[PDB]
């Protein structure tokens, strides 16, 4: 209401002095001496003003601006968009606001199914068949249910009811509903039933998993034939004695266009085609559950570290490219572990595709504690009771008695005893779904088996491989490991990542939709370290790229599959750079720009990973693992960090395309999921040929790393686990400076997801033993009759066998323990083998004392590490971080000039020689 | 990112932000680091 | 203490 | 009714499309687009063919 408003913001405290400077000095000195007990703070108002002049402009300014691609092509195999970033006079572009918005049409395949389960009579017996005709030796059975009860029966059909006097009969095409039957549950007569049944010709599948598609608005499904008509026949049954003749059930007998379209056949009973009465025991099994989606961050869109397709920043008059990448760094890994770092990454940001790949620890590692069924669970019939007799009312006589047949009726149901029920074991039929979808299911493909009279397809790489492997139950059953909290020897060296419970890839498939053909419209984030905190000063800047088009490396399936031959398909639509300006007034971002053209204001950058990346094949079953680094300037050497690959599962990258990278799962070299950290033995680090590192007599064994052990003779093991106690000193040193002053739970902040102590998990349970327990006799798969007679055998499919006494597996409680034998080993995910190039193993900093020593600075040291690893039946790799400074410095002299200067020591990438 | 930290050069860690007993909900007065 | 600015809303 | 229509103030017409009339719109190659009282409008719908 005033022209000033200043007299009463500063009277009422909205803009004027804080409560240190209006108030009395002797209250602002009484508040603190009694802070910590009695609390003047919140009495008093607070003002925050922001700044008016010279922070923001008053001129016409986009935040958000939209750049159109100058010069894109679609490849085959790849996709480049080249962009114009042109950053105008007075304005700053902080890098990390740039994206690219990609638009375009994504194909799941046929292989991909969002969910466990099926979609169609799921609560329909896996055997139950649908009402099917077929021929016999030729004469049409029919084997059909008529739940409906209409009124009478013509040769029209069956009387649904009338319309006045006409009798209104049934529409063949829809009526009788399949859905409909009888309300109430005592069995009463029906003289005039009838439903639907499937005619000869439809193929006879199980009723779990059937699916036909309606053909009219009514749902009433069955195959229009031209003449468009629909041919459903009647079918009019009667009682065998009878053969007047009154039918009795009218069977609407028809074609359909039957599939299942998410389930397989879990037994197939005979091998010749056409109906019969064998293919009713045919029974449906639910196919596995295949997430397909985009990666974690976005991780295999983007072409890093192939310099055959890297990346351009450069301004338009020079055009020389400030973008060096490397082959040897890991610009998709380095993003991965920077998140970790500086935020939650437990967390989900939909934008950036940001869902960690994170295994279900249940699935992982067992902790089998039996089921509680105490109590037994029984089912119970409709009514209660269904075999209750006849009797009569009897009244005593004035001993004798006599019939009352005068208010009683003759005839009364009367249940003589205990109703009739029926026994489940609920919470073992819980628990043993739980260990056979998610752990049986996952198990290694040479303890499964080929089903019997199916077609399984004959790439190991392909879904309809994974889907039909039959894997016995009694593998993984409810009774494994019972009481010992173990991760199956099996499912050590299988990835937990590819898993449909892993809760990433479960939020990044869902993100996209249900379907297939999933049109899609992706923020795709900055990770070239050099260019994504970057602040561009003004100029006109071409900004370039290529992206994949590869199925195998943009998209993640939860069971690897090769994604090339189960249909799945990417195609691009457009691309558009986004880049949001500050609005910074325009003397402000003038003074801004002029201060950061300064040689001494250079943005200097640096790779979080900051590493020298050197994948060393490892044969298969192969335990020793020789590597050499031959002479090098070892100054500025950080340290190592090593972690066992796969070949299968790691592509090799500067390679724009592999035609022989069968796998879409997760890939441990460029997302962190790190799995077979537990495989290794002991390193030996020997610099110069002759010098044991670190030497010194450092550790209990001095001369090399033992990891862990298998013979623990002498008592060196932590953790009640294999795990030795030098190499457990050497990790809580390395990620959280503990372990010289007792070793105790490092603080949540420093335990991130990606480090050691958040991973390490160490198991024991107890076997039984071959050369003790007397009585010992080694059972096969093929003879193990634990739940004989209430489970199937080898099989997912229907029970067989007797009810009996279990011979597996051999008691390890009570009074008749067997002889047992104690078996340790720790699993530790997600984390790579730090060992610190240190004096003490420590962090004292990210130029290490021993890095800065005169003998590794002013010399060339040769390097032969030597790696013992357990082995394993499959190509391995072996991923090692030589950990270097991978430093950029970035100048900017004039106005659309872009000079970078790139340095990383000791493993730097130009010498004398280029 | 880092925790506070005092010039006297030497580089002396600052006490400020740690956590206390306070008779009144700390969020409201300060930011605790 | 009393230089810390008093919640509000969005500011 | 008997009332004179209009006797309340009027605000005048945003310049964006969904205001202005609630007839049935029509797509750039003639699909049929429902009015901006359809619930359908409430989300977004995208149709793409695959390669």
């Amino acid at each position: 209401a005033t022209p000033s408003m200043m007299p009463q913001w500063s009277y009422m405290h909205i803009s004027g002095q804080d409560a240190s400077e209006y108030l009395s000095p002797g209250l602002v000195q009484f508040a603190r001496a009694t802070e910590t007990y009695f609390s003047l703070n919140n009495k008093f108002r607070n003002p925050t003003v922001a700044p008016t002049h010279d922070v923001t402009t008053d001129r016409s300014q986009r935040l958000t601006l939209r750049f159109i691609p100058v010069d894109r092509e679609d490849t085959a195999y790849s996709y480049k968009a080249r962009f114009t970033l042109a950053v105008g006079d007075n304005r700053v572009l902080d890098m990390a606001s740039t994206y690219f918005d990609i638009r375009g049409v994504l194909d799941r395949g046929p292989t991909f199914k969002p969910y466990s389960g099926t979609a169609y009579n799921a609560l329909a017996p896996k055997g139950a068949p649908n009402p099917c005709e077929w021929d016999e030796a030729q004469k049409t059975h029919v084997f059909g249910q008529a739940p409906y009860s209409g009124i009478n029966i013509t040769k029209e059909g069956i009387q649904i009811g009338v319309e006045g006097q006409t009798p209104k009969y049934a529409d063949k095409t829809f009526q009788p509903e399949p859905q409909i039957g009888e309300s109430q549950w005592y069995e009463t007569e029906i003289n005039h039933a009838a439903g639907r049944v499937l005619k000869k010709t439809t193929p006879m599948k199980p009723c779990y998993g059937s699916y036909a598609k309606p053909t009219n608005e009514n749902g009433g499904q069955g195959i229009l034939v031209k003449q468009l008509e629909s041919q459903v026949e009647m079918q009019f049954f009667s009682t065998t004695e009878a053969t007047n003749l009154t039918p009795k059930v009218v069977l609407y007998s028809e074609d359909v266009d039957i599939e299942t379209p998410d389930t397989h056949i879990s037994y197939m009973p005979t091998i010749k085609e056409g109906n019969s009465r064998e293919l009713m025991g045919q029974q449906s099994m639910p196919n596995r559950p295949n997430y397909i989606a985009f990666r974690d961050n976005f991780i295999g869109l983007m072409y890093y570290n192939s310099t055959g397709n890297m990346g351009v920043l450069a301004g338009q008059a020079s055009q020389l490219n400030a973008v060096v990448d490397l082959q040897d760094r890991n610009t998709e890994l380095s993003y991965q572990l920077l998140l970790d770092s500086i935020g939650d990454r437990t967390r989900y940001f939909s934008m950036w595709n940001q869902a960690v790949d994170s295994y279900d620890p249940d699935v992982r590692i067992i902790e089998n504690h039996g089921t509680e069924d105490e109590l037994p669970n029984y089912c119970f019939p409709l009514g209660g009771v269904i075999n209750t007799e006849t009797l009569t009312k009897v009244k005593p006589k004035t001993n004798g008695w006599e019939k009352d047949a005068t208010e009683f009726s003759d005839k009364n149901e009367i249940r003589v005893g205990n109703n009739f029920a029926m026994e489940i074991n609920l919470n073992a039929n819980l628990w043993r779904n739980f260990l056979y979808s998610n752990i049986a299911l996952y198990l290694p493909d040479k303890l499964k088996y080929s089903p019997s009279n199916v077609k399984i397809s004959d790439n190991p790489n392909t879904y309809d491989y994974m889907n039909k492997r039959v894997v016995a139950p009694g593998l993984v059953d409810c009774y494994i490991n019972l009481g010992a909290r173990w991760s199956l020897d099996y499912m050590d060296n299988v990835n937990p990542f590819n898993h449909h419970r892993n809760a990433g890839l479960r939020y990044r498939s869902m993100l996209l939709g249900n379907g297939r053909y999933v049109p899609f419209h992706i923020q795709v984030p900055q990770k070239f370290f050099a260019i994504k905190n970057l602040l561009l000063l003004p100029g006109s800047y071409t900004y370039e790229w290529n992206f994949r088009k590869d199925v195998n490396m943009v998209l993640q399936s939860s069971l690897g599959n090769d994604l090339r031959v189960d249909g799945a398909s990417i195609k691009f639509d457009s691309i558009c750079l986004y880049a949001t300006f500050f609005p910074m007034a325009h003397n402000t971002a003038s003074t801004l720009e002029a201060m950061l053209r300064n040689d001494t204001n250079d943005q200097s950058f640096n790779d979080y990973l900051s590493a020298a990346n050197m994948l060393y094949p490892i044969p298969a079953n192969a335990t020793n693992v020789p590597i050499s680094i031959p002479s090098r300037n070892w100054a500025a050497f950080r340290g190592w960090a090593f972690t066992r690959l796969k070949t299968k599962e790691t592509p090799s990258l500067g390679s724009g395309y592999d035609p022989y990278y069968t796998y879409s799962g997760s890939i441990p070299y460029l997302d962190g999921t790190f799995y077979l950290n537990h495989t290794f033995k002991k390193v030996a680090i020997t610099f110069d040929s002759s010098v044991s590192w670190p030497g010194n007599d450092r550790l209990l064994t001095p001369n090399e790393f033992e990891i862990k052990r298998s013979v623990d003779g002498e008592g060196y093991n932590v953790a009640q686990c294999n795990m030795t106690k030098d190499w457990f000193l050497v990790q809580m040193l390395a990620n959280y400076n503990i372990g010289y002053q007792g070793f105790y739970i490092p603080e949540s902040y420093k335990d991130r997801m990606y480090s050691f102590f958040r991973n390490f998990q160490p198991m024991s349970r107890q076997v039984v033993d071959d050369t003790k327990y007397k009585d010992y006799q080694q059972v096969g798969i093929l003879h193990q009759h634990n739940n004989s007679g209430f489970v199937g055998y080898l099989a997912p499919t229907m029970r067989e066998g007797q009810a009996y006494p279990a011979n597996f597996p051999y008691p390890l409680i009570g009074k008749t323990a067997v002889d047992s034998i104690t078996q340790k080993k720790f699993l530790c995910d997600r984390t790579l083998w730090r060992i610190p190039f240190s004096s003490n193993f420590m962090s004292m900093g990210a130029l290490t004392d021993l890095g800065q020593n005169l003998l590794y600075a002013n010399s060339a040291h040769a390097l032969d590490m030597t790696f013992e690893v357990d082995p394993m039946d499959e190509p391995t790799l072996l991923y090692v971080l030589f950990e270097v400074f991978d430093v950029v410095r970035v100048h900017r002299p004039h106005r659309g000039v872009i000079e970078t200067v790139y340095l990383r020591t000791p493993f730097s990438a130009g010498n004398a020689t280029t | 990112p880092r925790p506070p930290v005092e010039e006297p050069a030497v580089e002396t860690v600052s006490p400020e932000g740690r956590g206390e007993k306070r008779p009144r909900p700390d969020r409201e007065e300060t930011l605790v680091t | 203490g009393l230089r810390f600015p008093s919640k509000m809303f969005g500011g | 009714d008997g009332s004179i229509v209009s006797s309340y103030l009027t605000t005048r017409m945003p310049p964006w499309a969904g205001v202005r009339q609630n007839v049935m719109g029509s797509s750039i190659d003639g699909r049929p687009v429902l009015p901006a009282n359809s619930t359908t409008l409430t989300y977004e719908t995208v149709s793409g063919t695959p390669l």
